[PDB]
RNA sequence: GGACUUAAUGUCACGGUACCCAAUUUUCUGCCCCGGA
RNA sequence: CGGGGCAGAAAAUUGGAC
């Protein structure tokens, strides 16, 4: 008779249960799966306290398995005394069932035995079981038990036994994956525990008979698991987030009372990423301020919320908090804010399943099993540490509705997507999921399994049970405590190619190349080799990649792991085994294992040297290896390119309107973030484009639901029902250490189509990585295409990546400009043979060239009549205005049939022109990028230098300004709507009626829908709700003799300009009483040397600091670019055609200082191309001359219809522009005069100032004064004057 | 609102075409969909309001839902269980609204009582019969008895008069309605006048309209429901009804999808026990003449023989189903669209050769098996050609099975050195049936041909032990054969060529003396032969020989496959492709636990590839039944290349196989071989 | 020392991966002439 | 006798499948 205490502590989270009565737990289903937990019962009616508690009966289970297992090892002895096979069934009459009713198999051997265990005698075993005692199935005086287990209660040693149950456990939801289609089904949830501070339980047992004390205690030694985690058993605030949610509500209020609520999400779940920052970027105010004027622009930080700014804000409330920290602060604050606008804004299948317990007539059994005699027993330990090559992201649910303790209604989702972490933030891999991954593994290695049912009535005896019933793992925690990043994630509307409603959500990932430590312990007789299949499978080396996934969104790439520094141990539990109880197993001392030497290791533990190799299993071979395949190869891109990130825009201090996209690459030497990022193209852009490349190839893009449908896309890319069969991963750039200046700024304006100055508001730059031509950049990425795929899939994948090599589809954003343009595909020399001559097959075979008949330089052959002004006056007499305006219409056609983006119809044409351009007069194109780049601004403050725009120190021209220049002659040419108008002006007379949006025609105002219609020129080049369906790209400087060399006191290569300030709108209407003439345009002259040979003493204290300094380019110079078109017709290549080169004596202007005369250029057409898509996959040709003037003569007939007129026959017509008026007066605009022997140098002047001018000569009285009064120029007059061009203002 | 009732309007229409049987499934699905999420949203745009009027619409349309949801289960749907109880939930609230019309309190009230019927139907523990008892009180107090235009009051009133309520009031326009059926009235007419001649007409009716209408409808669960009920209350119509109901089934059943094919509703099982019941019970009798007793013998046999024919399977099997060209794209095709038709019809509108059992050569007997699962019996039927001469047994085996689990599980982790509990089975198998050692119901010194039941298959009958102190085995003094079925004889006489062929695909030289005898064939491809070259047999040759592996499939038997150099010929494949192996006899090296999956419950009926070699022409083939060593099958291999002329049971009996006392091992490995096939 | 808090000849819950589908993108020329105490 | 404008606007922030 003897009473000992003994102590139980947890090394790993445990599981906790609600306490119902015996006969009310088959009430709740809960109560009844979780019959092996700890339980948990309330201290009072409607209160949130309790305490805890296990039960001695579940012990007392543990121990006798244990029992039975020490004397099975042992071939049925202990310490030399024979045990009996005891007794474990009961007759259902005379008597009653037990409480339990064991379903599982029973270890037995053989008796070698002489007495019946009596009440005179009994064997060690038969005293451990109640057999012959005084206590039955009903307690009633505790006392007659032989031996007693008592209630283990949890240690308060310190104070407060008022334990709350929010502080000890929290809630978490698991689920089932089927096997075949990836998705899940049937989830459940429990409760978990911390072990760190609650973690000791104490409770007593006692023994009365001598015969079983040595017994008893080596099987408490031996027990290794309880409640669902290891175990060791030894033998001795409310105003905080209150406040902050009241002042997301006023937020929330002052941001609907301006009309900015969607605006929310961009205050919320935004700043949350200062925890990032720290407390110094609010302690300074270093935030990016806004200008927008120079004064007071807000750039988000400027707001109504009911007392001072949002920038008189936070810097004032961190100091009032400085409680809950930085990190805290921020992430409340946000979560407050998302949770209440998502609940101001906003069937069946949910089957959350828990398995039943069984109760029926004859199907309980008893099943003995007896191991052959001499047959030996082992234990193996496996060490190591997991590295993450890719970033990770385990899933959880939001954290009000994780509350333990509490929980008309249909399904409504969140779209936060957090990430799993502990009570100290620090990153977690849970038990549960690295189980799933090994079982899904061994299923795939041996070939063939079960799918887990859950009723088990008797257990599965197939080949992965048998194993995984033997396989035991740890939870594993790391040592870094940062805030993870945040992916955004949208999808794109195949029909407008534009962003799609209600598509737009975000994700929280880890950082790649953390560690977590790796345990993995298997108990049996061999060690398989499936198992060893696996291992090596997982593990990393030697040019091999670890093929461990793990978590969610395997598709995107995420989450593959490498196993490294693996070690493997042995026990041996047929003569070591009282080291084994002594030592404990090693439970909660591992990493000493993993960092120990080998000396130092204890007794009966070995290292084990017969681990098998790569290439001798015959798994791993035929299974594993074939399971995923390699492609990886590198892209070449020469331009600009910009992924562009908001967030980081709006927050860094650079004050940039947008920027580029990096991540955070964590470092294992030296333990710390390396503070260099990376730039990178996201995974899923990838992922996106070799899908729409795909679903456009073969047609099944434009289906309008996926809902059951089971089409090539839903085969290969999988859909909501299967998982997808290739994943793909990111591209990274890899030659960054080449550039003295890896990124560049780059300015961009709109230019309104009336006045030809820049537009309010719409001023904005961007801040791409800086590519060339002569010095692209380079990414490299890969992607895994699972086994089974027929040669149709194959050839589709080949197809795509020669698609994407060709150049159709661009990378990041603003790709109609010249941006993210692939220039070539390098695929690597280790991927598979049959891959590589598809792509040679595939690849483009010999175009069907002209034999250099009518192949060369397409020229025009077109004469325009003229004006007849200027042409009979040689003497260069009359004076003209820079500029006249052009009016047309009003009768603009619309249309509703809109061609979509998702299908190359057979009827349509798509290639790709190549074209030359020659400039006439000097061209400047300034660089914004330095304000002072000729270094000037010394002695001189105050006046802007700049230079000839450049990346890498190679002239080019941007394709913006083209792509605007076209997009202008187009309208013209079309009778379009104006894309760019300034709706909202007054004009004031030294008060008039309406706005300046008044006076213009219904008719041209620009197309706010798709339903109304779109006019040619938004039908062509694009709509906010309409992306384009043309492309241009950069030119590049290839020949020309050098700059315009001067000879005066500044660089040879410099000029000075005059003064250029503020169009005005209120000079062509007079006063209330007439419209606006149109589009304006300007004229070819050579009037640039006037500001030459006035240069030197042009600066002589006239112009203090209103001019500029900039260089400039010589005539004779050749740029090159190329344009790009898809589903087009007939007509409208025609026009653009006609529009790229109207023909001889007719060219264009581009570049700064145009009313001066600087800047002609004009384009000529080298090449054509045009690729068709059939069923037989043809390829390229180049086209000859007869079918572009059918072209060019289809498209005449087109305008010709669309003018009306009936008088006039339609036919082969050889093409004469000149007939229609407004294409006349249009041509009339871009004649060159001084081409030929013609030279007729006209003079084209502003009026000067009155008297006290400075150029001003003596004569016709040329100024304002006399052309300003209704004496000398009626308004009509001068409306006709302005409305009519090469007019002479000379008399 | 004034835009509330043009929705409830327009929405309305998509409601009420749902009662058009015309339109298919597919569509069915996608229209009700549309139909319950125009009214659905409007549930969370208006949170805490509505003109109550269209509330009873969410329940009502919700009912209809949890039709097309049933299906794509296996044993029970966990979203039919959804729909139901959330349709609870959206009329509970809708009855305590305070409208006060009558129309709209009566609607509501028949749509939860229906609801509530369908959900005890479907859930006992979740819906009491006292609740539905109250329920129903109370909607016949609101006045819910229009039978002349609305079947549910039909429905509300006979599951009230089942339950115990007088409703003397409302038969005549009960029985006068035309909107009732044959069961209702046969229902009507036992129930409340207690009498038998218009119930039996009326039911009879009933079951020869059961004919023409598949598996997938309800009439056959409410006809099994009501004749359980006859069968509780001791009458003595059910034992005519269960007998005409089973032939009215086995009538219907023959629809030759791939020649075996069912549906696997839940029941078919009970209905046969019942049927084997009521015939028994009826031949018990102390009839003047035998001629009947015979006759009512013969029956059960035919009975347990058209049970026992083909097997059932399940949605998610059927589904992921592999394919050939002949017969997977049509027949299986066909039969999914049949069955989902059936399924959704009756809850929108209501409205070789066959051999003969006594065709066997002389001095043949013949064992019928049959495990009654209604009341835990087995039974034995026994028929003599010479006597012409019918019997039958009983025995219990409940001990029988867990003997056989323990065998099972001890086998599965210590293949050889579990020897020991093959004689305890065997010893079991012997004492359990003593009525195979008796000379009054098997004659000694004849050929005895087995047709087991489910877990039956897989016992050694052919190497039983007597219960006594020197008992000896059955094989002794018999010789016996196997069978899957009855149905599986066919005749065949032996015209074949005399020509050897020889198949060799292993892992280890294991058969070095083989493959290299002189007698094999020409075509032998003993180097690694693939699933192609088995197909280059067209001669009819007398032996051949298969060593291979096996792989075995858990759920579907038409995907397990026979190992081969390649991706593997497969059930449906060998079923397919083999075309040239008629009237010989096949070999097979050593499996039988490789390819049928382990099994759980009492009951199992997976095939292996035998009966598909069976199913192709083979007359016989000759397997182990658990795993051995390669000398014995090289042994047996060589034996039967040296001869065909002698028996097995001689050769298992001359090799010492009898000495199970003195060397297990010995016993285990030598009773492992068995004959399957009828020499006719 | 004890209830709140177990029942004893029978607890495979280490019997279940929060799992599947979606391109931060569409559109826009770093341009320029009359004035008002 | 005198004089600088613009340094972004407009939309999409979740839908389903179980
Ligand atoms: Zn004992
Ligand atoms: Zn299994
Ligand atoms: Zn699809
Ligand atoms: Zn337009």
């Amino acid at each position: 008779d003897m009473n000992i205490t003994v102590e139980l502590t947890f090394f790993e989270p445990y599981r906790l249960v609600e306490w119902f009565d015996w006969d009310a737990r088959k009430k709740s289903h809960s109560a009844m799966r979780g019959q092996a937990f700890a339980q948990w019962t309330w201290k009072g009616k409607g209160r949130t306290a309790g305490k805890s508690f296990i039960t001695g009966t579940l012990v007392r289970s543990a121990v006798i398995k244990a029992v039975e297992e020490l004397l099975s090892l042992n071939n049925g002895k202990w310490e030399g005394v024979p045990c009996c096979n005891g007794s474990f069934q009961t007759d259902e009459s005379k008597g009653k069932k037990p409480s339990f009713l064991r379903k599982r198999h029973t270890l037995q051997w053989q008796a070698n035995n002489k007495n019946i265990c009596d009440k005179e005698e009994a064997c060690p075993f038969c005293i451990l079981l109640g057999r012959f005692d005084n206590a039955g199935k009903v307690h009633e005086r505790n006392k007659d038990y032989d031996i007693h287990f008592s209630n283990f209660d949890l240690d308060h040693k310190q104070e407060k036994n008022d334990l709350r149950l929010v502080d000890i456990a929290s809630g978490r939801i698991l689920n089932r994956v089927d096997f075949d289609t990836g998705k899940a089904k049937d989830y459940f949830r429990t409760w978990e525990a911390d072990y760190e501070t609650y973690g000791t339980y104490t409770g007593r047992i006692t023994l009365r008979n001598e015969h079983a004390k040595k017994l008893l205690l080596a099987s408490l030694g031996f027990v290794d698991k309880l409640c669902g985690a290891l175990c060791r058993i030894e033998v001795i605030s409310e105003d905080h987030n209150d406040e902050l949610r009241k002042q997301a509500e006023v937020i929330v209020e002052a941001f609907k009372q301006n009309d900015k609520l969607e605006k929310i999400r961009i205050l919320a779940d935004a700043i949350r990423t200062l925890r990032l920052h720290g407390e110094g970027v609010i302690e300074k105010d270093e935030l990016p301020d806004g200008k927008e004027e120079r004064d007071k622009g807000h750039h988000l930080w400027d707001i109504k919320v009911q007392g001072t700014a949002l920038r008189t804000k936070l810097k004032e409330l961190w100091q009032s908090n400085k409680d809950i920290g930085w990190r805290k602060f921020t992430e409340m604050l946000g979560s407050n804010l998302y949770l209440i606008y998502k609940k101001e804004t906003g069937i069946l299948g949910d089957t959350e399943y828990y398995s039943k317990a069984h109760d029926s007539e004859g199907s309980d059994l008893f099943i003995p099993v007896t191991p052959p005699e001499g047959i030996e027993t082992k234990e193996w330990i496996i060490v190591g540490r997991l590295k993450a090559a890719t970033p990770f992201y385990f899933g959880v649910q939001q954290p009000s509705d994780s509350i333990p303790g509490k929980e008309s209604l249909v399904i409504n989702e969140h779209t936060s997507f957090n990430i799993l972490l502990d009570k100290e933030n620090r990153y977690r891999i849970p038990r549960s999921a690295l189980r799933g991954a090994l079982r899904r593994d061994l299923r795939t290695a041996f070939g063939s399994g079960c799918n887990v049912s859950l009723g088990g009535q008797i257990l599965c005896n197939c080949k992965v049970c048998i194993e995984m019933r033997r396989i035991t793992l740890k939870d594993s925690v790391s040592d870094f405590s940062e805030p993870p990043e945040i992916r955004y994630r949208i999808a794109k509307n195949p029909g407008t190619a534009t962003v799609e409603d209600g598509s737009l959500f975000d994700i929280e990932v880890g950082p790649e190349g953390l560690t977590f430590p790796f345990v993995l312990r298997y108990r049996g007789h061999k060690f398989p080799e499936q198992l060893s299949s696996v291992i090596r499978y997982w593990e990393e080396n030697d040019g091999k990649n670890g093929m461990a996934w793990l978590g969610g969104l395997d598709s995107t790439g995420k989450g593959r792991f490498a196993l490294k520094d693996i070690k493997i141990f042995e026990w041996d539990l047929n003569q070591k085994i009282n080291e084994y109880i002594k030592e404990r197993g090693m439970r909660g001392k591992e990493k000493e294992l993993l960092e120990m030497g080998e000396s130092s290791l204890p007794d009966g533990l070995i290292p084990y040297k017969f681990f098998e190799e790569r290439e001798c299993l015959f798994p791993y071979k035929e299974n594993l290896k074939p399971q995923w395949s390699e492609v990886q190869y590198t892209i070449e891109v020469g331009s600009p390119l910009l992924t562009a990130d908001t967030i980081s825009a709006l927050t860094e201090p650079g004050n940039r309107d947008a920027i580029a996209y990096k991540k955070r690459v964590y470092n294992d030497g030296n333990n710390a973030i390396e503070p260099e990022p990376r730039f990178a193209v996201k995974s899923e852009t990838h992922r996106g484009i070799f899908r729409t490349a795909v679903g456009r190839r073969t047609g099944d893009l434009g289906k309008e639901d996926h809902e059951d449908c089971t089409c090539d896309m839903c085969i290969i890319f999988g859909n909501e029902h299967e998982s997808s069969k290739i994943r793909f991963e990111d591209l990274e750039l890899i030659n960054g250490n080449e550039f003295e200046k890896l990124e560049k700024h780059i300015d961009h304006v709109a230019i309104d189509r009336f006045t030809g100055g820049a537009l309010d508001k719409a001023k904005f730059d961007t801040y791409p990585l800086a590519g060339s031509p002569k010095k692209p950049l380079k990414l490299k990425g890969r992607f895994w295409i699972k086994k089974g795929f027929s040669g149709d899939h194959k050839l589709l994948i080949t197809t795509a990546l020669s698609d994407i090599r060709d150049g159709l589809y661009p990378l990041g954003s603003k790709g109609g400009v010249g941006y993210g343009w692939v220039a070539g595909i390098s695929i690597d020399d280790n991927v598979p043979d049959d891959f590589k001559e598809m792509i040679n097959k595939t690849e483009m075979p010999l175009p069907e060239e002209v034999e250099e008949s009518n192949n060369g330089p397409i020229n025009n052959d077109y004469v325009h009549p003229g004006h007849q002004s200027p042409k009979q006056d040689h003497k260069n007499k009359n004076i003209y205005y820079p500029h006249y305006f052009l009016d047309s219409g009003s009768k603009v056609y619309r249309e509703k049939d809109i061609i979509t983006h998702e299908e190359f119809t057979e009827e349509l044409l798509s290639g790709k022109i190549n074209c030359k351009l020659e400039t006439l007069t000097p061209l400047i194109i300034p660089d914004t990028s330095d304000e002072n780049g000729l270094k000037l601004q010394g002695n001189k403050p105050g006046h802007k230098n700049y230079k000839f725009f450049n990346i890498n120190g190679e002239l080019m021209i941007p394709g913006s300004e083209l792509r605007g220049m076209l997009r202008t002659h187009f309208e013209a040419l079309t009778k379009s709507c104006f894309a760019i108008f300034g709706e909202d002006s007054t004009l004031s007379w030294r008060c008039a009626s309406k706005t300046l949006g008044g006076k213009l025609d219904k008719a041209l105002h620009p197309c706010t829908g798709l339903s109304d219609g779109l006019c040619p020129g938004c039908h062509l080049f694009g709509t906010t709700d309409y992306k384009g369906r043309v492309k241009f790209g950069f030119a590049k400087y290839e020949n020309g003799p050098e700059w315009l060399i001067t000879r005066g006191n500044n660089p040879e290569r410099s000029l000075t300009l005059g003064v250029l300030e503020s169009p005005r709108p209120a000079f062509s209407i007079p006063d209330d009483e007439s419209e606006i003439p149109g589009r304006k345009f300007y004229l070819h002259h050579n009037g640039w040397r006037i500001i030459r040979q006035k240069q030197l003493e042009i600066r002589e204290t006239v112009q203090p600091e209103r001019n500029v300094t900039t260089e400039v380019m010589d005539k004779g110079n050749v740029f090159s670019f190329d344009v790009r078109f898809e589903n087009l017709r007939e007509w409208e290549l025609g026009l653009l055609l006609q529009s790229l080169d109207p023909g001889k004596n007719i060219a264009h202007k581009l570049g700064k200082g145009k009313p001066y005369g600087f800047g002609s250029v004009k384009i000529k057409i080298d090449s054509l191309h045009t690729f068709k898509i059939n069923s037989n996959n043809d390829k390229i040709k180049r086209v000859p001359q007869s079918d572009i003037r059918e072209y060019i003569n289809k498209g005449y007939q087109k305008l010709i219809e669309w003018s009306g007129n009936n008088s006039i026959q339609k036919g082969n017509v050889l093409p004469q522009w000149h007939v229609i008026p407004h294409i006349d007066k249009l041509y009339k605009l871009l004649w060159v005069p001084f081409l030929n022997d013609s030279k007729l140098e006209p003079d084209v002047r502003y009026p000067v100032l009155n008297e006290e001018s400075k150029g001003y000569i003596e004569g016709s009285d040329y100024t304002y004064k006399k052309l300003g009064d209704k004496d000398n120029l009626p308004y009509k007059t001068r409306v006709k004057g302005l409305t009519t061009p090469w007019s002479p203002w000379n008399p | 609102p004034t835009r509330e009732d043009i929705d409830r309007k327009e929405a309305e229409r998509l409601l009420d075409e749902a009662f058009n049987p015309r339109t298919k499934p597919v569509d069915r699905k996608k229209i009700i969909n549309s139909a319950l999420k125009i009214l659905i949203g409007l549930y969370k745009e208006k949170k805490d309001d509505l003109t109550s009027a269209s509330f009873i619409s969410i329940a009502r349309a919700y009912y209809l839902v949890s039709i097309t949801i049933l299906p794509k289960g296996t044993t029970i749907p966990e979203k039919k269980k959804e729909a139901l109880r959330k349709g609870i939930e959206f009329i509970d609230r809708a009855i305590n609204k305070f409208n006060g019309s009558i129309l709209d309190s009566q609607r509501a009230f028949r749509i939860k009582s229906v609801l509530s019927i369908e959900f005890n139907r479907i859930d006992r523990e979740k819906c009491d019969n006292i609740k539905l008892k109250n329920l129903l009180n109370e909607a016949v107090d609101k006045g819910c008895t229009d039978f002349d235009t609305y079947e549910w009051d039909i429905q509300i009133a006979i599951r009230l008069c089942e339950l115990g309520v007088d409703m003397e009031g409302h038969f005549d326009n009960l029985i006068k309605s035309n909107k009732a059926n044959d069961l209702q009235k046969a229902k009507a007419y036992y129930f409340i006048k207690k009498d038998d001649h218009k119930a039996k007409e009326h039911m009879d009716k009933c079951t020869a309209s059961l004919k023409y209408t598949p598996c997938s409808h309800r009439l056959w669960d409410e006809t099994v429901g009501f004749i359980e009920r006859l069968k509780g209350d001791s009458s003595t119509l059910w034992r005519d009804f269960a007998i005409k109901t089973y032939r009215s089934c086995r009538v219907q059943e023959k629809e030759t999808g791939t020649l075996r094919l069912r549906w696997y509703w839940s029941r078919h099982r009970v209905l046969y026990d019942m049927a084997f019941l009521a015939v028994k019970e009826q031949a018990d009798d102390e009839e003047p003449d035998v001629n009947v007793k015979q006759a009512k013998i013969k029956k059960l046999a035919e009975i347990s023989d058209s049970l026992k024919s083909r097997f059932s399977l399940r949605l998610s099997d059927m589904e992921k189903m592999p394919k050939s060209d002949d017969e997977s794209n049509h027949e299986f095709k066909k039969f999914l669209d049949k069955c989902v038709t059936a399924y959704q019809d009756g809850y929108v509108i209501n409205r070789a050769k066959l051999l003969e059992l006594t065709q066997v050569p002389e001095g043949w007997v013949v064992v019928h098996f049959y495990l009654n699962k209604l009341e835990g019996m087995g039974n034995a039927i026994v028929f003599d050609k010479c006597a012409n001469s019918w019997q039958y047994k009983e025995f219990q085996y409940k001990e029988l099975f867990e003997v056989f689990l323990t065998w099972q599980a001890n086998y599965n982790l210590y293949k050889e050195n579990a020897a020991e509990h093959l004689v305890t089975l065997c010893k079991k198998i012997g004492e359990t049936m003593p009525f195979l050692f008796c000379d009054n119901f098997i004659p000694n010194g004849k050929d005895v041909l087995f047709v087991p039941h489910d877990f039956l298959h897989r016992l050694p009958l052919h190497g039983s032990i007597e219960n006594k102190t020197n008992g000896k085995l059955f094989l002794e003094n018999h010789s016996c054969c196997y069978l899957p079925a009855w149905s599986f004889a066919s005749e065949k006489e032996a015209s074949t060529s005399d020509e050897y062929v020889l198949l060799k695909n292993f892992d280890q030289g294991h058969f070095e003396t083989l493959q290299n005898n002189q007698i094999w064939g020409t075509q032998s491809v003993k180097d690694g032969a693939s699933s192609d070259d088995l197909e280059n047999i067209r001669n009819n040759p007398r032996l051949l020989t298969i060593l291979c592996h096996g792989e075995a499939n858990m759920s579907n038997p038409f995907r397990s496959m026979l190992k081969l150099a390649n991706g593997g010929i497969t059930y449906l494949e060998i079923l397919n492709s083999v075309k040239g192996l008629k009237g010989s006899q096949v070999i097979l090296g050593a499996c039988e636990t490789d390819l049928v999956p382990p099994l759980s419950d009492v009951m199992d009926e997976h095939y292996s590839v035998a009966t598909a070699l069976l199913l192709i022409g083979a007359a016989g083939v000759v397997g182990t039944m658990w795993k051995v060593r390669s000398n014995k099958t090289k042994s047996l291999i060589e034996w039967k290349l040296e001869n065909i002329e002698y028996k097995l049971n001689e050769w298992q009996k001359e090799t010492g196989g009898a000495a199970y006392k003195d060397h297990p091992p010995t016993f285990y490995r030598s009773i492992a071989f068995r004959s399957i096939g009828f020499p006719l």
